[PDB]
């Protein structure tokens, strides 16, 4: 129950991967009724304690606002849409850094799309940018099988020559439970489902002649479904070939009997759910660290609130978010590069960032 | 001349342009050729064009017990499983655990049982 | 290891996206997604043709 009309080409809750005119498009399609218009927003807002670059002093505070923001409306199958992505509001006296994001951030523009929905969830696009006056084309192809789901996503323009693919996966995965069959009805009795699943995601950015410019990869996963699964494969196919000896020593049956429980009819043998863990990491950023997040979706905690703990070994960075309904609101603090020499690697400059999508929080 | 039953089993808007003599065998003859002829280009056009079953009761009895949980049990596990590791385990078989819970039903029973499961849970000729 | 496991996992991530996708359009999905009447004709247009009413005519006939 409380099903909201989410966005059908996004997958991931609390994380968005795919440019805001296709998020437009998506939604103006996932309009219940036959016409109509439809509008979405994101906005994230960064605050701390401003750090001068040059000698390391604190000089005040720096505030930023950066905003997207779509319109569409449908006829009876085409879409148009306009949108204003990547608007930057900047607040903050003698900064070089601010300068320096000024001039390589994502630049505000303007978006016309006239999309085409030509078969039912698959659905193509030819945008053009009127601040930079730059047309680019673009697909779509999601699919529904069962238990997976799956969103494939090309953008192509001859300007810059740039490609790009976003693809994703919602499934399952591996499966341990049993297909049992009942004895005294005659019939086969199929495990039930639980509806938490796996999500695998990849981007791949083409520009220029680089043929290889820019990848990032990213994997979630549900704690319970693992931990279940890599303890029925102990149990059933690795127990049996321990040698004798090694019970013999103290406490290990009693630790095996804690670790690996006895099954039973729901066929789980650790009850864990909610928890979940996100691997990320891209190959254009250098030196290969991966960023890695534990996340808890727990339903007491203000409806359905995350709680989020993550570290990134490139900038040392660790964050704690709390998280609803596209409400963010996360501090990371940043292990800053020690002294030469000896014990100088500690924690400062904590950072506070919210995260809102405005038309989202009518819900 | 068919019956009301018959008539709602074949599919309609059939026309018959031809005298058949009476009687019953001759319009169950009809019927019978008639279901074997869709099925033989039912099977001709399918050929032009381009799981594995647990005991319920069983495994509950086998995780009921433990062993290890002291030395005796532990023993008489160790015996068992070494003659039976021995002798009663065939090579494609991947465990012993495994498959003295595993139905061991044919190709054929375990289809024909899902089909009935799913007959239970809810073609053309086939009523 | 990175040259030798890095497009392993990408080519992995693809084609798990291209055969779900292709996965998502036969038969018995879209089946699924229509009425009783309408999917009572789409699986005689499936497994049997376009003119399948007279396909059907013929082999009464031929009975």
């Amino acid at each position: 129950m409380g099903a909201s009309q989410e966005s059908e080409l996004d997958f991931v809750p609390r994380l968005s991967f795919l440019p805001i005119e296709w998020r437009s498009i998506g939604s103006a399609f996932g309009l219940k009724d036959k016409s109509g218009a439809a509008a979405n927003g994101r906005a994230t807002f960064t605050v701390r304690q401003g750090v001068d670059a040059a000698e390391l002093t604190s000089t005040g505070r720096v505030i930023d606002g950066q905003a997207d923001v779509g319109a569409s409306l449908k006829l009876n199958t085409l879409a148009i849409g306009v949108s204003a992505s990547n608007i930057t509001f900047h607040s903050g006296l003698d900064d070089p850094t601010a300068a320096a994001a000024q001039r390589s951030s994502l630049i505000p523009s303007l978006k016309l799309t006239a999309a085409k929905q030509f078969k039912r969830d698959n659905y193509i696009a030819v945008s053009y940018d009127l601040k930079h006056q730059k047309p680019e084309l673009s697909a779509c192809w999601t699919g529904e099988a069962g238990a997976d789901r799956a969103t494939l996503l090309v953008n192509v323009d001859p300007v810059m020559r740039s490609v790009k693919l976003a693809a994703a996966v919602r499934t399952p995965g591996p499966e341990w439970r049993k297909v049992l069959y009942n004895d005294e009805t005659d019939l086969l009795e199929y495990p039930a489902d639980d509806g938490a699943r796996h999500t695998l995601y990849v981007q791949h950015e083409v520009r220029g002649r680089d043929l290889l410019h820019a990848t990032r990869l990213g994997c979630r996963l549900d704690l319970g479904r693992l931990v279940n699964y890599v303890v029925d494969f102990v149990d059933y196919r690795i127990e049996e070939n321990i040698p004798s000896f090694v019970w013999n020593v103290p406490l290990l049956p009693q630790l095996y009997s804690l670790l690996v429980p006895a099954d039973n009819d729901e066929q789980v043998r650790h009850r864990i759910t909610g928890w979940e863990l996100d691997v990320s990491h891209d190959f254009a950023r250098s030196g290969l660290l991966p960023v890695v997040a534990i996340s808890k979706t727990s339903k007491k905690l203000l409806g359905g609130g995350t709680l989020t703990a993550s570290y990134d070994a490139a900038a040392r960075e660790a964050g704690v978010s709390l998280s609803r309904k596209g409400v963010s609101v996360g501090a990371r603090v940043a292990r800053a590069e020690g002294a030469a020499g000896g014990l100088s690697a500690g924690w400062g400059r904590p950072s506070i960032h919210v995260a809102v999508e405005p038309l989202g929080l009518l819900q | 001349v068919l019956t009301n039953t018959q008539a709602t089993l074949l599919p309609t808007d059939l026309q018959t342009k031809r005298t058949i003599k009476p009687g019953l065998i001759y319009t169950n003859s009809a019927l019978r050729k008639f279901v074997r002829n869709v099925n033989t280009r039912l099977n001709l056009k399918l050929l032009n064009s381009k799981q594995f079953i647990y005991s319920k009761r069983w495994k509950s009895i086998f995780s009921k017990i433990q062993p290890l949980q002291n030395g005796t049990t532990r023993k008489s596990y160790q015996l068992f499983r070494n003659v039976a590791k021995q002798i009663l385990v065939t090579p494609d078989a991947k465990s012993l655990k495994l498959i003295t819970i595993n139905q061991k039903l044919s190709l054929k029973e375990r289809k024909l049982l899902e089909l009935r499961t799913q007959y239970n849970n809810n073609t053309l000729v086939r009523p | 290891a990175v040259k030798a496991a890095r497009p392993v996992l990408v080519g992995f991530v693809l084609h798990r996206v291209l055969k779900t996708l292709d996965r998502s359009r036969q038969l018995e999905y879209r089946l699924a997604r229509m009425g009783p009447e309408e999917a009572r004709e789409a699986y005689y247009e499936a497994v049997l043709g376009k003119d399948w009413k007279q396909q059907l005519q013929a082999d009464w006939d031929k009975a």
